[PDB]
DNA sequence: CGCCTAGGTTGGGTAGGGTGGTGGCG
């Protein structure tokens, strides 16, 4: 069994949960265009 | 990680350190996909050609870390393994096809600001993000250079390293090496005349190659650091286990029991 | 006091830190 986490997976407590961007994620986003 | 930079705290809370009990040494990277399942590369656990064949007791998992060597008190969680499941068609005799493995923890771990699982990709996310030029992020405590030969600089970082790299066209991957590429792999990295550099290296294996979804702000693991020839060489690209193409196997194992 | 660099399943970044509870000096 998977266990807990799937619902909230991929959401970083110190970033996404706090509407905060790490210093480089923007770079990834920009590459998607 | 070669040509990366120190990771920010809690930047990659799914990062996991595969650690050897005796002697005490860091073996590989890995990623937390739930409270009890960890994903890594098979070759970290089993690679006969090198007399490598660890069983559950030989190892333990360290989650929520940042410093390579220190024991981060009241922060990192150290778990033991109940079972190791290596992809049954993992081809170690040749090109490391299906370089993937799951490890079940003895007891579920509690999440925190530093310990959080990453998402596995679905078909749509895989379809829209696995595109040449699109960048993912690789993290690890591996080497900063080719340590097997005299080279200037430190060998290992004090802290978890990180680097953003672009997925590369499959025909380019294939033409960059004599080793046989399979659909279950993909390469990433900058081209020679493309400005930036970067790559993973020995010790980063099992580490996640993640991408952030613009459609839901969730981080997804698209790959697993698998192999390369040298580190950060011009005309060479790091190879990664294609997690989505092995998603079926992953889900059979994880969902197999209550 | 205000500094200094420190064990531990662990460095020294400072005596808090993304975490306890801790010295010895001039
Ligand atoms: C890396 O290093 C590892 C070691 O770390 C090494 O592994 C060794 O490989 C060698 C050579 O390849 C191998 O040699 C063989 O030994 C065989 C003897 O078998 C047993 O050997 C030792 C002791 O003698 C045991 O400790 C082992 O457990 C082994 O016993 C079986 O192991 C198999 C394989 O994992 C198991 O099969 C799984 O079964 C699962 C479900 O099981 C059940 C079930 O119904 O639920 C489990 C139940 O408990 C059981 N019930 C009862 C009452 O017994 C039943 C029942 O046994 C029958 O199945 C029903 O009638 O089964 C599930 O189905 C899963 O799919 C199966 O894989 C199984 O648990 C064990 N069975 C038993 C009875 O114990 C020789 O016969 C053989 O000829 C060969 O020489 C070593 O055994 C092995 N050593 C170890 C420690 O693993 C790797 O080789 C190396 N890898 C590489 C790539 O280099
Ligand atoms: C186990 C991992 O730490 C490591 C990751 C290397 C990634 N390198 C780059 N540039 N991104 N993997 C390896 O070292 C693997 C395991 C065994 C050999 N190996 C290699 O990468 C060899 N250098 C090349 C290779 C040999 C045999 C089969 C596949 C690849
Ligand atoms: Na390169
Ligand atoms: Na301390």
């Amino acid at each position: 069994t998977f266990g807990s986490g799937e619902a909230d997976c991929g959401l970083r407590p110190l970033f996404e949960k706090k509407s905060l961007e790490d210093k480089t994620e923007r770079e990834l986003l920009e590459s998607y265009i | 990680i070669v040509e990366g930079s120190d990771a920010e705290i809690g930047m990659s809370p799914w990062q996991v350190m595969l650690f050897r009990k005796s002697p005490q040494e860091l073996l590989c990277g890995a990623s937390l996909i739930s409270d009890r399942w960890v994903l890594t590369a098979a070759h970290c656990l089993l690679y006969p050609p090198w007399d490598k064949n660890f069983t559950e007791n030989d190892l333990l998992v360290r989650i929520g870390k940042h410093s390579r060597t220190r024991y981060e008190r009241n922060i990192e969680k150290i778990s033991m393994l109940e079972k190791i499941y290596i992809h049954p068609r993992y081809n170690w005799r040749e090109n490391l096809d299906r370089d993937i493995a799951l490890m079940k923890l003895k007891k579920p771990v509690a999440f925190s600001d530093y310990i959080h699982p990453v998402c596995l990709p679905d078909r749509e996310t895989a379809a829209s993000l696995l595109q040449a030029g699109y960048k993912g992020r690789v993290t690890g405590w591996g080497n900063l250079k080719e340590t097997w030969t005299a080279n200037v600089g430190k060998g290992q970082p004090s802290v978890l390293q990180v680097v953003n790299l672009p997925i590369v066209e499959r025909p380019v991957c294939k033409d960059s090496t004599r080793i046989r590429i399979t659909d279950n792999m993909f390469c990433a990295g900058y081209k020679p005349d493309e400005g930036k550099r970067g790559d993973a290296c020995e010790g980063d294996s099992g580490g996640p190659f993640v991408m952030k979804s613009p459609f839901n702000n969730r981080w997804y693991q698209m790959g697993i650091v698998s192999w390369g020839e040298g580190c950060d060489r011009d005309g060479k690209y790091g190879f990664y286990t294609h997690v989505f193409r092995l998603k079926k196997w992953i889900q059979k194992v994880i969902d197999q029991f209550g």
